[PDB]
């Protein structure tokens, strides 16, 4: 920013940009190093009623794998899942 | 200090020529900064 | 044999002798009912209520440790009606308990840090003050910090039914109640050192071993004792090539799980 | 075979991608075969992790691909979340995405610049690396460590964003796009750059699938495939960005693809800052998420769960799984296997550069010796994850 | 009308997809004859080829055909077909439909240990 | 500070071992060390180039590059922040500045 | 097709262990005892295998616990006794098996605490 | 039952063949190895060492194992032939720096604890 | 949703062709390349002056581990071995015995600053905020032994920097 | 209190010292045995006891979140002073 | 999907498809497939007799309903508690159908598995690694040798019975002017923490008695 007016124009002309508007170095727009103390929000399970852990059990709701065919003990052909769709060309800017 | 330079070059320290018996007129090293000024010097806080 | 009676455990029938406790029946299929006031080598008391379990089609959860089983019962050990009981019971035992884990000796091998994690809720809704009890000096071996006591009456039944001494007991009423001797008496006996084990909390920790090493950095190494002819099986807990302590090892034929004070 | 040469990168030059001992079989000027030796950095990461807790193991994934750090941690985090059967809070999913794109900016800047450093193009290395320095602060101001943040953990993140950060990330993003346009003003249209990366290392569409390629290698030869679009994980289903696709298949397109991905990262960050939601930063499940110090020092249960989660860790249900993400270089994933204990039984790390390097032999056929420089670079090979 | 490029490197453009596909699906059905008619592979492969071929006849134009086949680019269906065909011949040598070759040990696939 | 970016390994002046030192890669490092013309100062950078860092107990990791060569300056931190590394280099120059070759020679 | 090899299985020569640790170390097979401080018996299930102990001296510089044996920290888990024995047999380590010691279950009865004529009755609660 | 899938050799009679094939491979290579790496041990010493490693495996009986032991040998030789190894890797079989480790009983009882 | 990067068709009109022909024989795009570089010559370098200036850091920064003391002066650490049990690299060694006055305190406490990975876990697991990491990082040493900090070295550093460690923790303990 | 051995070496608050014959002290030759002189045990004893009214008083080391966990200290016994396990500050009930 | 932020929302539709796609492969190649199971986090598992490595992998790569073009991953899991201690695992991708399947076998030290390089060129190196780190041998591999370990590594690291610290540590010796090797000695031993909690964690996975 300290650059003189003559130099400011030159490096815009050579690069063909408004370099002054978008400078590479931070001067003051950054946040100040000190900020007022925060006050963080609490989680959705912070309650004093009807909040037993057994209902929101993260892990015990998991179960072992299910077994489809086990050797120890007219149907339509089935794919592993629906076939992928065809992506649509980006209409914001389809071509570079 | 000079807040009219870009971030990083706006807070610099000039080192004494002597300290703790060492002739630091030349052999200046970053560890000579006392802890209190370290927080301000490294831009960890605003108030000196 | 025709003595047995079929009892279901989640429907999985298993035959157990009449008079078998609910907890014992659930042990056969590998389910270890959580407990605090039970020890199969000590008479039954049933006061922690941490073992409460559901009985199929009944409005009341029956105490696992003491309740005899009748024919054709089913024991739901994972229903929501059973998790509610435990989470509630573990809600109380951690109410008056202090924040001593970082300095309590048992921290790392505690029945209250484990059964709290597995069974108890994950947060506390206690907004009041805390209890605090004054310590006792009952010997140069068993360091005692009774603020962490949770009234299991193990130390009590053990002394009256294993060592044969009748010095330990509970005095008072209700939450004011305390566990101790009520007088400055050193509970001394060759078996006296075995209350350091049964006590599931840091309310009675070994004094020589105190502030020596956390349980999770020691390398156990089964061995035998030679202090006397009985030859008790023992686990020589060590660390960095340094014998940090000695603990009983289970063996029914020789010494169950007790070791004389000298051996300890 | 005429005269096999052990072309070695052991005397590493200023490229900072690792050390590579290369054994080739030339025929005069033209190369005819290759045989990379990759044991030079195998530290055994995949074996140590079997002795650590899932929490203790997290920092390893940071040191696999040491230019795409937070992306790596996210890959590991999703795997543990998936086996834990819990979801991070919605605010956490945005933060992780917010830095995934920032990390992707970090990775490409290294990839494009050093890939240009090797070919003698030295000026673009600095300009963009200055931005890397600015981005390091965002890493440093949230996690306190310039590179190996370990910010992302199973269950969300560790600490919430400090004040004045999002208002400062926005400052970086706004002017950043000017930086790239300067970069393109010396690489894209320059004829010297074109001569080096056009019709070089062309990979056929079918082969790319067979050898096991992923990322800009697959999408650099037409294949329409990006896990951020087909198998989204956190919020990518709730943002707008166009997966660039090349057609020639040569190096030039991959260079174009990477430069285009960085722009498509800005279009995402612009949406992360505006859509950032409020709430907590970690799963409110104390048994998996250790409580904040405030509750630990006040409540009983809040302490125990801070006394076991830092000595024994959290148990994980028995099982195994493979989870993958569109890491900057390519598909990245782990075949974690848990047997019920707080320590993983096994953890195979699918490094995207592992397959992209084995396929170097195929790509190097019938090209001059100097072209292996522009071929290895275009694959963005970092031997941190090749060897592990 | 014909495409200039297929959108992929190493997958050229088929001049007449209609004629090419009718050869392959028809060619494939020939190979499936040897495979025992009770074999599962024949039962399902047969179905997935009759439907594919049937739609080839209906549409006279390439573009509208693709969006009904749901195999991606029309050329990709052709290259998919070749691998499908090449598999059929091998399956005759392997004879997968045979009973299980050998059961696993008592606790081979048991997890956790 | 005059510290150029690239120099031929056989016309170097100081080696900055940065990163882990695998058993496979160890012989190459020693070979390079012997080709350095004197004076040659070796600087260990990071924590895996000092004591094996995170990988101290890895079978295929040389527990500290000092085993393979004699180190002059040790820089901690994994990674040592780009500024800390610069302190080491500045520190090295002083360490050189406290050398008195000729004086010792004159007093032989 | 399939040959018929009728020899005792042994891979001692391919694993790569120096013989010093093969014929010398005395592996140990046992069901880990119960840590008496707790009543949880989830860790008395799987048969662990381990070697004998060896001296740990003290590093003079810091008094740490240095060691030379690389197999001191080696532990393996096996589902049954036989699965463990085989792994030792096919590697050469002279093993020593110890029988599982299942706690002999007891006949607990709360109602005995209050006896008319049995000494089992307790004088307190 | 002992029905086991073999690797290369269906019986010891064929398996022992590759061993003799292999031994010649080393026996004719030791002269190259010494000169290639400019080691400082006479061509005679290498073959004598070579016999030892072959000799210590004489007790083997399993056809599969001998196939495996052979398979490793080719890799060891191929690295040596191609000069992929390095002067250091070649001498690791001889144990120069290692001082004489005592082996008789009274030697052990005077130095330390290792049996 | 995708997009094409290199699919431009050069229009075959004479004027357009003359441009691509003009570009080759006059190096114009290369002349442009010399332009961007020229601009950067007249920009202001982003080089700070070290050591007279420092790179901006944050309160959360991780540096040289140190051990704190209460305002009274007493050691905060109570030898709970959480930090040892969590340090991923096992760079922490600890021993403790009941002090003369019967208070749980350490006797041997060592951190291996070469096995450390500077992960910050130690300061996370401390229930009493004893072991922390100061904002210092310039502690390169000429010998390996110097980088093995025992209890005495850690305590001195804590006392040495405590005027700052508290200042950083003060501004940042709320986020934790 | 830094009380030195007759051999001339300082003694730490842990009491360790390299006695006369041990060679390990040779390392200090040309260098110094760095010790910290702010002995923890001494400083706490300097701090005075505090008088409280009820039998139970709560200690947190001051600062709440910046101090040790909260602990409640019984004070029924008057023949001794209650002590906080973490910080060690003492308390005592007054005129009783 | 459900209103519980601390739990993972199940996607049952994808789970149903795998079960439907389950028998599809169990019926088609019953000579090899031993066991097919689907995990609750939507991941299909196929258990195959080791012989059927090529018939099964080759099928899915090319069948008209599998189309698993790319090999995601290939490793092995050492498990010393089974007669076939090792356990190969193939992770397959399918761009067309956008799904992943996992195929597992079982082998041991002395029972090689046919190289799958013909099916996929991806496994050219992954099979070197498995041999290098675990010791399993792959038949007909074009070029099988060590890829990771150091030259002349007398052992297979990733086996569960291989000590973490190895058997030899390097060092430089001036007497011989070359790097050397010696039996490993550690300044500080690797402390072995014992973490297992003695209380049953998940009742669902409980192994029934013996
Ligand atoms: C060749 C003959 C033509 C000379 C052209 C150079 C010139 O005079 O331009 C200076 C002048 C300063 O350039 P700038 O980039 O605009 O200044 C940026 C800030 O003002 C920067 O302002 P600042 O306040 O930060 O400047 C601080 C500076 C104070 O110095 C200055 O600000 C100006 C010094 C420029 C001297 C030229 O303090 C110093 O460090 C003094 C260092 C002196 C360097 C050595 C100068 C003599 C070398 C040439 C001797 C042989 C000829 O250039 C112009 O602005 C336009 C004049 C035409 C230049 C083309
Ligand atoms: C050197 C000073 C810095 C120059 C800054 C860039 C500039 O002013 O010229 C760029 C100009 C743009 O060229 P271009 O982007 O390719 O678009 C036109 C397509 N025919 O390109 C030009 O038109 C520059 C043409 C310069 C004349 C050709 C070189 C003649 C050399 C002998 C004199
Ligand atoms: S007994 Fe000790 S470890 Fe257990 S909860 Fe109480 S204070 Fe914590
Ligand atoms: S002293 Fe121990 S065993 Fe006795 S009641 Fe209290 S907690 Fe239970
Ligand atoms: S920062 Fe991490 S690795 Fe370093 S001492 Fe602390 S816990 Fe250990
Ligand atoms: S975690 Fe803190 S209080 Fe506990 S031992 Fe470590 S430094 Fe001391
Ligand atoms: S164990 Fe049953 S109430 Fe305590
Ligand atoms: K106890
Ligand atoms: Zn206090």
């Amino acid at each position: 920013a300290s650059a003189t007016r003559f130099i400011q124009w030159l490096r815009n002309w050579a690069s063909g940009r408004d370099l002054q508007a978008k400078l590479q170095l931070r001067y003051q727009e950054i946040s100040k190093r000190t900020q007022p103390p925060p006050k963080l929000p609490v989680g959705p399970s912070h309650k004093l009623s009807n909040n037993y852990y057994c209902t929101r059990d993260g892990r015990r709701e998991a179960m072992p794998p299910s077994i489809v065919m086990s050797s120890q003990k007219e149907k339509k052909a089935v794919s592993p899942a629906p076939p992928i769709k065809r992506w649509e060309l980006s209409q914001d800017e389809p071509y570079l | 200090e000079d807040n009219k330079q870009f971030f990083g070059r706006h807070r610099w320290v000039i080192y004494t020529t002597e300290m703790n018996g060492k002739n630091t007129f030349w052999d200046v090293d970053g560890s000579m900064v006392p802890p209190e000024w370290h927080r301000w010097l490294h831009c960890m806080t605003d108030d000196p | 044999a025709s003595n047995l009676i079929e009892v279901f455990v989640d429907g999985q029938s298993v035959m157990v002798e009449p008079g078998t406790t609910v907890l014992q029946a659930c042990e056969k299929v590998g389910m270890q009912i959580p407990r605090f006031c039970y020890h199969e080598r000590l008479s039954v008391a049933g006061n922690c209520r941490m073992c409460l379990v559901e009985i199929e089609k009944a409005p009341k959860v029956v105490a696992a440790c003491a309740m005899p089983v009748m024919k054709g019962w089913n024991i739901l050990t994972n229903s929501e009606k059973t998790k509610k009981a435990r989470e509630g019971v573990m809600e109380f035992l951690l109410a008056n308990h202090p924040l001593d884990c970082p300095i309590c000796d048992q921290g790392g091998e505690c029945d209250l840090q484990d059964q709290s994690m597995m069974f108890g809720s994950d947060r506390s809704r206690f907004l009041e003050g805390k209890r605090a009890v004054e310590d006792k000096n009952i010997g140069p071996l068993v360091k005692t910090i009774m603020t962490r006591c949770i009234q299991c009456t193990r130390c009590i039944r053990f002394a009256s039914e294993i060592a044969g001494v009748d010095d330990l007991g509970t005095t008072g009423r209700g939450n004011d109640m305390q566990v101790g001797t009520y007088i400055e008496k050193m509970f001394m006996s060759e078996l006296s050192g075995n209350i350091i084990d049964i006590c599931p909390v840091g309310a009675l920790t070994s004094k020589p071993y105190a502030f020596t090493a956390r349980p999770w950095e020691t390398r156990k190494t089964e061995s035998i004792d030679v202090m006397d002819a009985v030859g008790s099986n023992i686990v020589v807990s060590t660390r960095t090539g340094e014998v940090m302590r000695i603990l009983p090892r289970m063996h029914e034929d020789i010494n169950e799980e007790w070791i004389s004070d000298k051996t300890r | 075979l005429v005269s096999n040469l052990t072309l070695n990168f052991g005397p590493q030059h200023p490229a900072a991608h690792g050390v590579l001992r290369l054994v080739m079989e030339l025929s005069g000027e033209m190369v005819r075969k290759c045989d990379p030796h990759i044991g030079l950095l195998h530290r055994g990461t995949e074996k140590l992790i079997e002795y650590k807790t899932y929490l203790q193991a997290l920092p390893y994934f940071d040191r696999l691909d040491y230019v795409s750090m937070m992306c790596n941690e996210q890959a590991y985090s999703l795997a543990v979340e998936k086996l834990l059967n819990i979801r991070p809070p919605p605010r956490a999913q945005w933060i992780r995405v917010l830095f995934g794109e920032i990390t992707r900016l970090l990775n490409h800047i290294m990839a494009v610049t050093t890939h240009a450093l090797d070919i003698g193009a030295m000026t673009p290395f600095f300009w963009m690396f200055e931005e890397r320095e600015k981005m390091f602060e965002f890493y440093e101001r949230v996690s306190g460590a310039r590179m190996h943040a370990a910010y992302v953990r199973p269950g969300g993140v560790h600490q919430d964003l400090p004040l004045g950060l999002m208002d400062d990330i926005y400052e970086f993003s706004k002017n950043f796009s000017l930086r790239i346009d300067e970069l393109e003003e010396m690489l894209t249209n320059n004829r010297i750059w074109r001569n080096r990366t056009v019709d070089i290392g062309i990979v056929t569409a079918e082969d790319a699938l067979n050898y096991g390629f992923s990322g800009v290698m697959l999408r650099g030869s037409g294949i329409q495939w990006d896990l951020r679009k087909t198998q989204p994980y956190d919020v990518y289903d709730q943002v707008e960005f166009d997966v660039p696709i090349g057609s020639r298949g040569d190096c030039y397109d991959r260079y174009l693809c990477r430069v285009e991905e960085m722009r498509q990262s800005i279009r995402i960050i612009s949406q992360c800052l505006n859509k950032m939601p409020p709430g907590e930063i970690k799963v409110d499940d104390a048994k998996v998420s250790p409580p904040k110090r405030a509750e630990m020092k006040t409540s009983m249960e809040s302490l125990i769960h801070h006394f076991k989660l830092y000595t024994e860790g959290y148990q994980v249900p028995p099982g195994a799984t493979y989870t993958a993400i569109e890491a900057p270089k390519g598909e990245f994933g782990v075949y974690l296997v848990s047997d019920g204990s707080s320590r993983p039984y096994r953890c195979k790390i699918k490094a995207p550069g592992f397959a992209h390097l084995a396929g170097l032999d195929k790509m190097s056929k019938g090209h001059m010796l100097a072209d292996v420089v522009a071929i290895i670079g275009t694959q963005d090979i970092v031997f941190g994850e090749v060897d592990r | 009308l014909l495409k200039k490029t297929t959108g992929l490197v190493g997958l050229a453009v088929c001049e007449t997809p209609h004629e090419r596909l009718k050869i392959l699906y028809t060619k494939i059905l020939d190979v499936l004859g040897h495979i025992p008619k009770n074999a599962a592979y024949r039962k399902y492969t047969e179905q997935i080829t009759n439907e594919k071929l049937s739609m080839v006849k209906a549409e006279p134009d390439v573009k509208k055909l693709e969006e009904r086949l749901q195999g991606g680019q029309i050329e990709e269906v052709i290259l998919q077909a070749e691998n499908e065909l090449s598999l059929a011949r091998k399956m005759i040598q392997w004879k997968p439909w045979e009973p299980l070759v050998e059961e696993p040990p008592a606790s081979q696939w048991k997890w956790p240990i | 500070f005059g510290v150029v970016f690239r120099a031929s390994p056989r016309q170097s002046d100081v080696m900055i071992v940065a990163g882990t030192l695998t058993n496979k890669m160890a012989p190459a490092l020693r070979k390079v060390y012997d080709q350095m013309p004197e004076p040659r100062y070796v600087v260990s950078m990071g924590s895996c180039a000092n004591g094996g860092g995170y990988y101290h107990y890895s079978y295929s990791v040389v527990r500290g590059c000092d085993r393979i060569v004699p180190v002059d300056i040790y820089v901690p931190g994994c990674p040592p922040t780009a500024e800390a590394l610069l302190y080491g280099i500045l520190q090295l120059q002083k360490k050189i500045k406290r050398e008195k070759r000729l004086r010792i020679w004159y007093r032989r | 097709q399939l040959i018929t090899v009728d020899e005792k299985l042994d891979i001692t020569t391919i694993t790569g262990v120096p013989e010093e640790h093969i014929k010398t170390r005395k592996a140990r097979i046992f069901v880990p005892a119960r840590n008496n401080m707790q009543s949880g018996v989830n860790n008395t299930k799987k048969w662990k295998m381990e070697f004998d102990t060896r001296e740990r001296w003290e590093n003079p510089l810091m008094g740490w616990a240095s060691t030379a044996d690389p197999l001191s920290n080696l532990v393996l888990t096996f589902s049954t006794k036989e699965d463990a024995v085989a792994f030792a047999e096919k590697n050469g380590w002279s093993y020593d098996v110890e029988e599982r010691k299942v706690p002999k279950p007891k006949s607990k009865s709360y109602g005995a605490n209050f006896s008319w004529n049995k000494r089992t009755r307790v004088s307190t609660k | 039952s002992t029905s086991v899938k073999p690797i290369f050799s269906r019986d010891m009679n064929e398996a022992k063949r590759r061993v003799r094939e292999l031994y010649r491979a080393w026996y004719r290579e030791v002269p190259n190895t010494v000169h290639l790496f400019q080691l400082d041990i006479s061509v005679k010493q290498g073959r004598d060492k070579v016999r030892e490693m072959f000799k210590k495996n004489a007790h083997i009986t399993d056809p599969r194992v001998v196939d495996l032991l052979v398979i490793k040998g080719k890799m060891e030789l191929e690295e040596t032939i191609k000069v992929w190894k390095q002067r250091t890797h070649v001498m690791r079989f001889f144990h120069e720096t290692e001082a004489p480790r005592p082996k008789d009983f009274l030697s052990k009882f005077y130095v330390g604890h290792d049996p | 949703t995708y997009k094409y990067v290199n699919l431009r068709e050069p229009s075959m009109d004479m004027k357009s062709v003359t441009d691509r022909a003009a570009q080759t024989l006059l190096w114009t795009e290369l002349i442009r390349g010399l332009g961007m570089t020229l601009s950067y010559l007249f920009r202001e370098p982003a080089t700070i002056n070290y050591p007279f200036e420092k790179g901006p850091l944050s309160p959360r920064f991780r540096g040289e581990h140190a051990l704190r003391r209460y305002p009274s002066g007493e050691e905060r650490c109570i030898a709970c071995k959480l930090c040892e049990a969590v340090c991923p690299a096992q760079a922490i060694t600890i021993e403790a015995e009941p002090r003369a006055d019967g208070s749980r305190r350490t006797t041997r406490y060592d951190i291996d600053m070469t096995k450390c990975i500077y992960c910050g876990f130690c300061q996370e697991a401390c229930p009493v905020d004893a072991i922390v990491e100061g904002p210092n990082f310039e502690f390169s040493t000429e010998t390996h032994e110097e980088l093995l900090y025992n209890k005495e070295k850690l305590l001195n550093n804590g006392d040495k920097w405590e005027a700052e460690i508290a200042a950083n923790i003060q501004a940042d303990y709320l986020y934790r | 209190g830094v009380r030195t051995s007759p051999t001339g070496e300082k003694v730490t608050h842990t009491g360790q010292v390299y006695d006369d014959g041990d060679y390990r002290k040779v390392r200090f030759v040309g260098r110094q045995k760095e010790v910290n002189e702010n002995f923890a045990i001494d400083l706490i004893a300097e701090q005075p006891v505090s008088q409280v009214g009820s039998r139970v008083i709560s200690c947190d080391g001051g600062g709440g979140a910046l101090g040790h966990p909260r602990v409640y200290i019984n004070l029924d016994k008057e023949t001794k002073t209650g002590t906080c396990g973490y910080c060690g500050l003492q308390f005592r009930q007054q005129h009783h | 999907a459900d209103t519980r932020p601390t739990v993972r929302p199940r996607n049952d539709v994808a789970h149903k498809q795998l079960s439907a796609f389950g028998e599809y492969v169990a019926e088609i190649l019953p000579k090899y497939v031993q066991q097919v199971q689907v995990s609750c986090f939507n991941e299909l598992e196929i258990c195959i007799h080791p012989d059927g490595v090529i018939p099964v992998l080759t099928f899915l790569r090319d069948h008209s309903n599998a189309q698993f073009k790319s090999l995601a991953d290939l490793t092995a899991v050492d498990i010393p508690t089974r007669q076939n201690r090792f356990e190969i695992v193939y992770n397959l991708l399918s761009l067309r159908f956008n799904s992943r399947i996992r195929v597992k076998t079982y082998t041991d030290e002395l029972t090689p598995i046919e190289s799958s390089v013909p099916v996929y060129k991806a496994a050219n190196w992954y099979e070197r690694e498995i041999w290098d780190m675990f010791g399993v041998f792959f038949a007909n591999h074009p070029d099988l040798r060590r890829i990771l370990t150091d030259y002349g590594f007398e052992g297979h690291p990733f086996r569960k019975d291989f000590p973490l610290s190895g058997y030899v540590e390097l060092r430089y010796d001036d007497e011989v002017k070359r790097v050397v090797a010696e039996p490993v000695e550690l300044a500080q031993e690797f402390r072995k923490f014992d973490l297992n909690s003695p209380w049953e964690a998940f009742p669902a996975y409980r192994q029934p008695p013996e």
